[PDB]
Formats: C-alpha cells, structure tokens, sequence
C-alpha cells in the first residue's frame, strides 16, 4: 500500500525500488496570440526516476516532438511516463529490476499498472509523502541537459554525488529532500545559499558543491531557516 | 402452462417464483405452483422464516423435464428434483389441482416484466455458469462465490461467470495500453463478443442472469459481474447501435424491477455515475437515465 512517515525506513533497505515523478514531463509556457487568445508552447520535460538507496537517477528527457499532433497532453503525459518507465525496467537486467515503483502522484497508478502488466511481481505504490521532486529542474545541470536536448535522450546521474562515501542513504535522502524543498519554496534564496562562497565549487562529474561535513551542517541549517521563514510569510504566522 | 408441485411445506418459508412471492406457514397444505408460462426460464426461491440468512433457489425450464420441490429434513432445505415417470407426475399434479392446493403463477396479461428480464437468458447458458450436469435445473444461493472472487475456494459450488478485468493482459493489447484502457472497444468487440460470447445475445444473457442472481439472492459476486458487463459496454467508444438500444431496454426493466429499499447495496454509485454521465455511451441510455434519475436521484 501507500508509502508514508510510518514505513519511511523501507526506502533504504536492500529491495530495489524506484520513485517516479511525472511533474516535469509536460511543461508549457502560456502566452497571448496576435488575436489576444491564449496558447501554450511546450518545452522539453523529463521523467525523474530515482533509486533512493543508491542515488541513481534515470533522467528520461521528453522532447517537445513527442507532443506533436497529440490531444489531451496532460493525460498523454501520464501514459508516456508509464511507457518510458516500463521500457527502462525492460532494459535493466533482471537482478537490477525494481521490486517496487513508488509514484509521487496518484494519477500515475493506473497508467503505470497497465504498462507493467508483464511484471505482476513489481508492486506499484502511491505515497502520502509530499516529495519536492518537482524542483529537480532547479538543479542547474539537470535543467541544462533537458533544455539542450534535440531528441529523446536518457541521461544517468547520481543525485547524491559522492555523499554515500561519508553518510547513509537515509541521511543522503534527507539532505536531498531538504535541498529540493528549499529550491521549491524560494529558488533564488536557496541557490544564493549554495554558491555564496566562490571557493566551494561543483566538480564536473557532480550536481552539488563539494562541501566538507562541517559546511553541509551550516548549509543544511541555512536551508531549514529559508523553509520556516517562507512558511511564516506564506501563512502569516 | 406448466406445474411445479411440492410434496409438502414442513417449515415456514417465503417462496418466490420469478418476481412473485408467497408466505407459506409451517405444515400449511401447499402443493405447488401451476400456470407457469412456457417459453422462459424461471427461478423458484426460498427464504426460511427462521433464518432470513441464505436466500436460495433453482433456475429451471419446464420444457426440459417435470420438476417438483420436496423438503429434505437432513440438509434443511427445499430441494428441486426431476420426476422421470411422466404418468406418476401428471397424476400427482392433476390430484393437487383438483384439491386446489396450488397457487397460480399470477401473470397480468399486459405485463412483459419477466420476458423483459429474461429475454436473452437460456437454461443451457445457466448450466455452464452453474456446473452440476446430473441435474437439468441450477441451484444458486446468497453465499456462492464467483470464479473471479475465488482467484483474489470450493470450485464445485462456484458461479463461473466470464472473467472481466480491465487491468489484465486479456483487456490490454501490448503497445495499445492507453488506447485500450481508455476505450475498451477491442476488449468488448474482439475478445468478449467475437472471442468468448460469440454474439451479443449470449453477453446480454449472462448480464441478465447476473442481475437476477444479485436481486433474488443478494449474491454479491453476481452484482459485481452485472456492473462489470455494463461498464465494459459503456466504456467502449464503438458498440453496435442494436446493442446500445437493447442495453437501454435491459437496464430499464432491471432498474424498474429492483426493490426501492435495496438501491443502496445492489447499485454501484461509481459505475452508474460513470455510465450515465462520463462514459462514451453517456447519451445512449435515455430510458435507463430517465428511470434512474426519477427513482434513485440520491445515488447520482
């Protein structure tokens, strides 16, 4: 059944599982036409498929060409997501196939279940967690490869960089969700916090800066402060 | 006009024959039901006054043999049986009629209700859903589970309705996942109609049989089957026009006949709201939508 606060530690056990977030699959700009009607222009999107234990990210780039001449795109987007996740599972060796896929949005359950009928042993699960994976396009290097894509493309990342050399999966996932929650609540402020010190750089093969254990504690503190401030503002409390 | 005699009525029981029902008192001199219309299936059903649990009964067709009811004090129920001796049976029935110990099947001449509920229902199809091939009649009760319910435990006592599952390989062609899930026309027309049922008559026959089992025995699995067969048609964008027109008539009589008080347990809100208001066929069931809106507006 549903993944929640109560069964959180299951994410970091030794059963292979993937989170699938479809938020950034179908992306549009809304604009006025010459006649003063409103129209959308699609931009490149991505499926965010993440192994929360290993940090392996399967970023399937959704090129705007996939929408050409299609109707009801927000509905198609859920089925296209389900088709690409099913194709990813089929492409993995048997011992790398997930035992569970957790969808961040309940509208993905039926599309994914129907695409995965060939895999009756892979459990498709919703979650009660409000995960900030929509903010993935606030990670500069992920945003850059999506926007530069000229065709459908799969790009592999480790969203935890080298953190698992020093910290547990549990702690790596907590840092990731805190960074993305900050980027989601106030992108400008969050990105300012991450780069304010020019001496701390991002390795060519990494997504985040090369913080020492001490600098991560300060960074993580600055992100929690950003989130609570914005909450007081949002709500006037 | 045919007769189902009763040896006796030793226990107090509500007896149903099709949509009609009679209270019989313990050891009341009741010897059966006469003037049963030839040309239809019939169901004779029981609810003991002492156990308003287990409605049970027998589907039969008087053209297939001479049937009578006899109470079994060991198994504690009214059993249907076949009398193979034609002369012994006509002799039993003539005696009981002469003594007027039989109720008359109370058909109003104007009234096509039973025909309308059983139009496509055929005894040979009932005997494949309810397997007990040494009898020509079929026992059904409140508690019998369907093959589909069993999959999700005694197969001898199962209702072998055609399994319908919208999230199955049977329902969804590889490469047409979204198309086949949102428009079930290929599942209805190729798999079910051409493949399994052979024609719309057999499909409607099982649909009508499932409804009647739901209504007369409160058989929950039958209710599931009736709803699934409705939903498969309404969720298909492409249905023969004769099938839609016939489905409207079938559903109209089922809704018309349903006890007003049982709408809450026998009618699935999601299926009906989807079928009348969202589905491809939302505009194709005018009679059924009109009777549902006037009789069960709460459910919608």
């Amino acid at each position: 059944g549903a993944m929640n606060s109560s069964n959180y530690a299951e994410l970091f056990n030794n059963d292979i599982k993937l989170f699938v977030d479809d938020t950034n699959v179908y992306r549009v700009t809304v604009h006025k036409t010459f006649e003063g009607n409103v129209a959308t222009k699609a931009i490149n999107g991505c499926i965010f498929t993440l192994n929360p234990k290993t940090g392996h990210l399967f970023l399937k780039i959704i090129h705007t060409s996939v929408w050409a001449g299609q109707k009801r795109l927000s509905q198609l987007a859920k089925w296209k997501t389900a088709e690409e996740v099913s194709a990813l599972v089929r492409s993995l060796p048997k011992e790398e196939q997930p035992k569970q896929i957790i969808v961040t949005r309940k509208a993905m359950l039926d599309p994914l279940e129907v695409h995965m009928l060939d895999f009756p042993n892979i459990a498709i699960r919703p979650t009660e967690l409000r995960l900030p994976f929509s903010a993935a396009m606030s990670i500069d290097k992920l945003s850059d490869v999506v926007m530069k894509a000229t065709e459908p493309q799969m790009v592999l990342f480790n969203i935890y960089d080298d953190w698992l050399d020093r910290i547990s999966s549990y702690t790596a996932f907590s840092r990731l969700t805190l960074l993305l929650r900050a980027l989601k609540t106030n992108e400008e402020s969050a990105k300012m916090i991450l780069l304010s010190d020019p001496t701390i750089t991002i390795k060519s093969y990494h997504l985040w800066p090369s913080f020492t254990d001490e600098q991560w504690i300060t960074i993580e503190s600055q992100m929690r402060d950003l989130i609570l401030t914005e909450y007081g503002r949002k709500y006037n409390v | 006009m045919n007769t189902v005699p009763f040896t006796s009525a030793p226990i107090e029981v509500t007896i149903g024959i099709d949509q009609y029902s009679f209270n019989v008192k313990e050891n009341q001199p009741f010897h059966g039901i006469k003037d049963i219309p030839i040309g239809h299936v019939h169901v004779i059903h029981f609810q003991h006054a002492d156990n308003s649990s287990m409605r049970y009964g027998y589907w039969f067709d008087c053209r297939m043999g001479n049937f009578y009811i006899q109470y079994d004090p060991k198994d504690g129920l009214y059993k249907m049986m076949e009398e193979r001796d034609g002369a012994k049976f006509e002799n039993i029935v003539h005696n009981f009629k002469e003594r007027q110990m039989m109720v008359s099947y109370p058909k109003i001449d104007e009234d096509d209700t039973w025909y309308n509920l059983t139009e496509f229902v055929q005894m040979d199809k009932i005997r494949k859903i309810v397997r007990k091939d040494e009898n020509q009649f079929s026992y059904v009760d409140s508690s019998m589970t369907t093959v589909q319910e069993n999959e999700l435990s005694d197969p001898a006592h199962s209702l072998n309705y055609t399994v319908i599952n919208f999230k199955s390989r049977e329902a969804i062609r590889p490469g047409h996942e979204m198309e086949d899930f949102l428009d079930k026309s290929y599942y209805l027309n190729t798999v079910m109609l051409q493949g399994i049922f052979k024609n719309s008559s057999n499909y409607f026959g099982e649909l009508q049989f499932a409804f009647l089992n739901a209504m007369f025995f409160g058989n929950y699995g039958s209710s599931l089957q009736w709803h699934a067969m409705i939903e498969l048609i309404c969720s298909s964008a492409t249905v023969p026009k004769h099938m839609l027109d016939k489905l409207d008539e079938i559903l109209y009589y089922q809704i018309k006949t349903l006890p007003e008080q049982y709408s809450d347990i026998l009618l699935n809100e999601r299926v009906w709201n989807i079928c009348l208001y969202s589905s491809f066929q939302k505009n194709s069931l005018h009679n059924t939508e009109k009777i549902m809106e006037n009789k069960y507006p709460e459910l919608l």
